[PDB]
């Protein structure tokens, strides 16, 4: 069907520029316009601009001078670029497509791209086991000291999803994030099944698979 | 630009009940309004277009009405997976603008937490820092107290809490409390306990361990 | 009432 896949999240220094690629499938860029929307703590949902089928662009008024949208029809790619980012430009950026070629009811969305504007440095996390000690055992992974958000965590390469809780990251006094991911399983499976949290911090391309066993 | 005002900001109902979301525009926009659902870690999902028109694949319990300045999104029988924020969008006047959203929570019966405690791993202790995690699992309502004690000394200021959003299946919350201390401090003590207070417990539950078993 | 980038949800 119709899909929009955006490039990965990342850090951007203040006064610097942002680049996001939206790759579409299930339709042609020559038939549909592609919109850009962001979502920030300061202003919530915000329509930024659009590139139409024929290449014309419209930019929302407070962005006309620092926003540039381009595309490559043959490669089904839309390119979003924004200049001179500041802290309140920290937000999740989506590309989106409407039901009809001319309209603004956004029926298809990219998965979003979380952009963090900060002078700090990217750092990958360390992954530590939370080891199991009514026949239900809890276990998890401690994903500690990374920057910036986000980090993705799954269990057994996607095969274990029931009973999983991945808590929201919290910012430590160090300026680094930390979170835990937990799952409850039958304690009788601890000697039979292997349990692995799959951690990926794309801003640093740090990918860690942590095996969690009873101590 | 058109200002879209959504009310209330929070909405708490029980399953099977009908619920209504409000969206008011700063001037008439006819019926040029769209509604969206955003689940936890999800992208917005189009529910209604032009005030009242259905969308493919959207359950029939979602409907919308209104015209002019006052618009309503309705769910006649709330389900658990309806937990989300809901947004309205206008497009009668350029540029298209969005409301600030209304959060929909679900009520359910009281559920006491299951409490687990994890010592720091020997791996982390190599790094010179110790993390003690106390997990409160699948409880309701959200309010809960976590009290840390090291050798009966009350810990204050050196723990952080994180709380999941409501679960889409059983409407419960889960909470993690992480006590962070230096390895030197951690080695200078023995008894590590988190005490958990919650409406669903007749008395507080304490999970503890002694460093080195 | 404010949107949180960590959870993609409204918090307060």
């Amino acid at each position: 069907q119709v899909q929009l896949k955006q490039s990965g999240p990342g850090l951007v220094q203040p006064s610097q520029s942002l680049s996001i690629t939206c790759t579409v499938s299930g339709f042609s860029l020559t038939n549909y316009g592609v919109h850009w929307v962001r979502q920030s703590p300061g202003k919530g949902l915000e329509w930024l601009g659009v590139i139409w089928s024929g290449g014309n662009t419209d930019y929302n008024t407070p962005f006309t001078s620092r926003l540039s949208i381009n595309k490559d029809n043959s490669k089904s790619q839309v390119f979003f670029k924004m200049n001179s980012l500041q802290s309140n430009d920290t937000a999740i950026y989506y590309c989106a497509r409407a039901l009809t070629y001319y309209d603004y009811e956004f029926a298809y969305w990219g998965q979003g791209t979380l952009v963090t504007v900060s002078a700090a440095s990217t750092k990958g996390p360390s992954v530590f086991p939370l080891a199991p000690s009514g026949g239900t055992a809890a276990l998890g992974c401690l994903v500690k000291d990374y920057f910036p958000e986000p980090v993705t965590v799954s269990w057994n390469s996607g095969a274990l999803t029931s009973g999983v809780h991945t808590f929201p990251a919290v910012l430590q006094s160090s300026g680094l994030y930390s979170l835990s991911s937990v799952v409850t399983v039958p304690s009788s499976s601890l000697g039979t099944q292997t349990y692995i949290c799959n951690v990926n911090h794309k801003p640093s391309n740090t990918k860690v698979d942590k095996r969690v066993e009873p101590k | 630009d058109i200002l879209l005002t959504q009310s209330p900001v929070i909405l708490s109902v029980s399953p099977g009940e009908r619920v209504s979301f409000s969206c008011r525009a700063s001037q008439s926009i006819g019926t040029n309004i769209h509604w969206y659902q955003q689940r936890t870690n999800g992208s917005p999902r189009l529910l209604i277009k032009y005030a009242s028109e259905s969308i493919s694949g959207i359950p029939s319990r979602f409907s919308g009405s209104g015209s002019g300045t006052d618009f309503t999104l309705s769910i006649n029988s709330v389900e658990s997976e309806d937990i989300a924020d809901y947004y309205c969008q206008q497009n009668n006047n350029w540029p298209t603008t969005f409301g600030a959203g209304t959060k929909l929570e679900l009520k359910r019966t009281v559920a006491a937490p299951s409490v687990f405690i994890f010592p720091p791993s020997d791996e982390q202790l190599k790094s010179g820092t110790a993390s003690v995690v106390c997990l409160l699992n699948n409880f309701y309502p959200r309010e809960a107290k976590v009290q840390w004690k090291v050798d009966n000394a009350l810990q204050s200021g050196n723990s952080q809490e994180s709380v999941t959003e409501q679960d889409s299946k059983d409407s419960t919350y889960s909470l993690s409390s992480t006590l962070t201390l230096s390895k030197a401090d951690y080695e200078k003590h023995k008894v590590y306990a988190c005490e958990v207070t919650h409406q669903g417990l007749s008395s507080p539950v304490t999970k503890s361990f002694n460093r080195g078993a | 009432g404010q949107y949180d980038l960590s959870t993609r949800r409204l918090k307060g």
